[PDB]
RNA sequence: CUAGUAACGGCGAGUGAAGCGGCAACAGCUCAAAUUUGAAAGCUGGCUUCGGCCCGCGUUGUAAUUUGGAGAGGAUGCUUUGGGCGAGGCUCCUUCUGAGUUCCCUGGAACGGGACGCCACAGAGGGUGAGAGCCCCGUAUAGUUGGAAGCCAAGCCUGUGUA
RNA sequence: GAGACCGAUAGCGCACAAGUAGAGUGAUCGAAAGAUGAAAAGCACUUUGAAAAGAGGGUUAAAUAGCACGUGAAAUUGUUGA
RNA sequence: UGAGCCCGGGUCGAACGGCCUCUAGUGCAGAUCUUGGUGGUAGUAGCAAAU
RNA sequence: AAACUUUCAACAACGGAUCUCUUGGUUCUGGCAUCGAUGAAGAACGCAGCGAAAUGCGAUAAGUAAUGUGAAUUGCAGAAUUCCGUGAAUCAUCGAAUCUUU
């Protein structure tokens, strides 16, 4: 149901979506590897996902999500 | 069909749920007044008049005097113990008599009559 | 000048009349002399007017109580001593008259009253 | 949330009832909390304020000022504390209107009816304490 | 003048020759009232005046149209 | 997935599980939901008129 | 709902029901036409010491009995009752009932921001010097204080007359 | 008791003196008009002069919030500069 | 491209905005349009009803 | 040259739009049934220290009595009027009264 949740997110409503008038949409989700709303970068509509985030200590981690 | 002044005679029904609440509270008031009694009276089974509805039956107005006498319920006691009486209806056949007599003895089998004092 | 109400309730008719007379005379004199240099006379005039109102109320109440004591067993009372209600409430049937029934109805209700019963499920 | 059908959550009706209230209702509205020591002593949280109470102002530009209430102006919904005053242009010292919700009563003007009020409030609070305990 | 003062409505609409008020019809017992003028009916309706007695009826209804005095009254 | 774990009052699982109903495998149709919600949100409306 | 059907109409404009069926609510009765005729047994007033006394109405008919899916009269043998107090209860007004004005900053004013808490069957609403659950009024829930009028009522007194 | 209503040219004619002021012989017709500030603390006093007016000075967080009072558009107008 | 939108500077003093849907009393240059305000004519004609 | 006319900017006017507000309207829903010859609805005249409006009241006249609450009213002026009290109040309730001319 990756495709169905993608259709619901992309075509109806997503709380992490920033719609700009300049030709690009942005993803407000913290686990998005690129802050852009597209099919490949969605942390929710992709069951297997991976991102890179930096802690307040300065240590950088890789986050992996499985189905 | 708007030839007449229909503007002055439009009836809306925004008070439908409020009237349903009013009807339910009226039934509750009837229950409060008649506390162990049912809020309804017992009514007979009658056949629908026309040939179109002859196959089905419905509830009548009140039991015939012959039906009450055959069931063993006196005429004057019957309205005071929850049974409706209709003096206009006639039986005309041995099959409505038996059905409503069975209904009356079934009502008698499940009745808790209290003494006067 | 200022008189409380219960003290007036204790006294009788001729007494209440003589305080009424002296209060009226004081009010008349103060109204005559109040046209020049009205200082603290205004509050006293207002208090005296309220005092006359209180005395008149007490005498009226005592007189109407005595009149009601007179008419305790008499059939007709004066219209001032009758309850007002409304015009329609004064014209409706009395409780004794409206609750009256015929003898046939009374016999039927006596021997065949509405009974208490319960249909068990 | 209100449940009783007689209560109204209308802002319009509430504002009209507040600003067009009688003098006794205004007395009830113009109430002040008791001090900590008086709250443990009488088991009463707040009382309607009256002339002769000694209060401390806990809000506004006149914070931490104490004094005796010399006027309860119900029409203007304000009390006048002693020595918490102002100066006009001419130099007259006018009182400063302080809301009774901004003060804390440190000393009550104890009469018989005030003791009856305190007793009734204490009885209700202790009977609810009994209901909570068991 | 054509019209003089009327006793019933207090307006200067009583015809000086016919002796009949043009606003209320004073010699007639019934006050003049017509359904083709709602404005005229609302200028003299029950509620546009002082209500000396009709304003006291609801409070008397609220307590059941009772008589007497409370117990312990003086 | 056939079962869903049950959690205690402390937030930790009790060890018991429940069978997931069929209604969680129903089709997810945002168009039907949009239609019925648009209709149903209008049903508590009080009339207004001049 | 029947039903824009039947029916009617410069048969054009059109006008336009009802029975049945489903439901809401249900409740039945009073007289006139009889002779009480072994007893006007009925009623409005006035006087009252309030208990019973007078005048009048009325026989050209006031009570009782009866009202046609009825009824009366006899016989018959079973089955039914009437009044007066009344504790208390319901309805409605009323009294009372939770918790921060803790510390810092900004600001004329904190009801704003930060920190640490508390109440919640109460985070409806309003006021308070700016967005206040805990400053105030109220709000929620069961109670509780006093009162008003109706109705119901456990019980307690009595019943009576060949009714 | 409420609302997916209207918000002072709107919503009742009337949020305020509203069936009022006012018009008509009369039957009748029928307006316009809300907002200082948290609090009047509503400008003391000195000084021009006859003003519903100024200059100092004061209150206020603020007076370019001064009962012509929240904000203060445009049409239109005056002073200065180009 | 455009209807428009975003930011700076000043004034101001209590609320407001984007996005996805829903809803409508939803967009003005004109109607001898309605209401209010304000002009040239014009400090002109004239001292006329009102003022 | 000066004067006049036009455009632009700053400031000051005129005017009251815009924004924000709202003890108002409007529409819906629920409980209840209560005017008058025992004088109604309506009209008029009066009552307060300063009352112009509005409201309240009727020669007992911004009101009297009774009950309840419990310390005010308030724009200014006045009270030797009341604060462990049958008791303030432009208070609330309200069963007793007064209630001018129509
Ligand atoms: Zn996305
Ligand atoms: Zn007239």
């Amino acid at each position: 149901s990756d495709e169905i949740v993608w259709q619901i997110i992309n075509q109806q409503f997503c709380a992490f979506k920033l719609k700009t008038t300049k030709g690009q949409n942005f993803c407000r989700n913290e686990y998005s590897v690129s802050g852009l709303c597209n099919r490949q970068s969605c942390p929710l509509a992709n069951s297997r996902y991976a991102t890179v985030r930096q802690s307040p200590k300065g240590t950088i981690y890789l986050y992996i999500k499985t189905i | 069909h708007f030839r007449k002044h229909w503007q002055r005679r439009v009836r809306c029904h925004f008070d439908q749920p409020g009237k349903k609440v009013t009807r339910r509270l009226a039934r509750r008031a009837k229950a409060a007044a008649l506390a162990p009694r049912p809020v309804d009276k017992l009514r007979p089974i009658v056949r629908c008049p026309t040939v179109k509805y002859n196959r089905r039956t419905r509830l009548g107005r009140g039991f015939t005097l012959e039906e009450l006498k055959a069931a063993g319920i006196p005429r004057l006691l019957a309205p005071t113990i929850g049974i409706a009486v209709d003096h206009r209806r006639k039986n005309l056949s041995e099959e409505s008599l038996a059905a409503n007599v069975q209904r009356l003895k079934d009502y008698k089998a499940r009745l808790i009559l209290f003494p006067r004092k | 000048g200022k008189v409380k109400a219960g003290q007036l309730w204790s006294k009788n008719k001729e007494e209440l009349t003589k305080i009424l007379g002296e209060l009226k005379t004081e009010l008349s004199q103060l109204r005559i002399q109040k046209i020049s240099s009205s200082g603290a006379k205004l509050n006293k005039i207002h208090d005296l007017r309220k005092s006359i109102a209180r005395v008149l109320t007490v005498i009226n109440a005592k007189q109407r109580a005595q009149l009601r004591l007179f008419y305790k067993n008499k059939k007709y009372l004066p219209l001032d001593l009758r309850p007002k209600l409304t015009r329609a409430l004064r014209r409706r049937l009395s409780k004794e008259d409206a609750s009256r029934v015929l003898e046939k109805t009374k016999k039927r209700l006596t021997h065949f009253p509405q009974r208490k019963y319960a249909v068990k499920a | 949330m209100k449940v009783r059908p007689t209560v109204s959550s209308s802002r319009r009706k509430a504002r009209k009832a507040h600003f067009s209230a009688p003098s006794s209702v205004r007395r009830v509205i113009m109430s002040a909390p008791l001090s900590k020591e008086l709250r443990e002593k009488y088991n009463v949280r707040s009382i309607p304020i009256r002339k002769g109470d000694e209060v401390q102002i806990v809000r506004g530009a006149h914070k931490d000022k104490e004094g005796k209430v010399t006027s309860v102006y119900r029409l203007k919904y304000v009390i006048h504390v002693e020595r918490v005053t102002r100066e006009k242009a001419t130099g007259q010292t006018v009182p400063i209107g302080i809301h009774p919700s901004n003060v804390v009563i440190t000393k009550l003007h104890l009469d018989k009816d005030r003791e009856n009020i305190l007793a009734r409030i204490k009885a209700g609070r202790e009977q609810v304490a009994k209901a909570k305990g068991k | 003048k054509t019209h003089g003062l009327c006793r019933r409505c207090g307006r200067r609409s009583l015809h000086n020759q016919k002796k009949v008020c043009a606003s209320c019809g004073y010699p007639a017992a019934k006050t003049r009232k017509y359904n083709w003028s709602e404005k005229a009916k609302r200028r003299k309706v029950t509620g546009t005046g002082r209500m000396r007695y009709l304003s006291t009826v609801p409070r008397r209804f609220k307590n059941g149209f009772r008589t007497g005095v409370p117990k312990g009254a003086r | 997935r056939p079962t869903v774990t049950v959690f205690g009052a402390d937030g930790k699982p009790t060890g018991a599980t429940e069978v997931l109903p069929k209604v969680f495998s129903a089709p997810i149709r945002p168009d039907i939901v949009k239609h019925v919600h648009t209709g149903m949100a209008k049903n508590k409306r009080q009339p207004y008129a001049v």
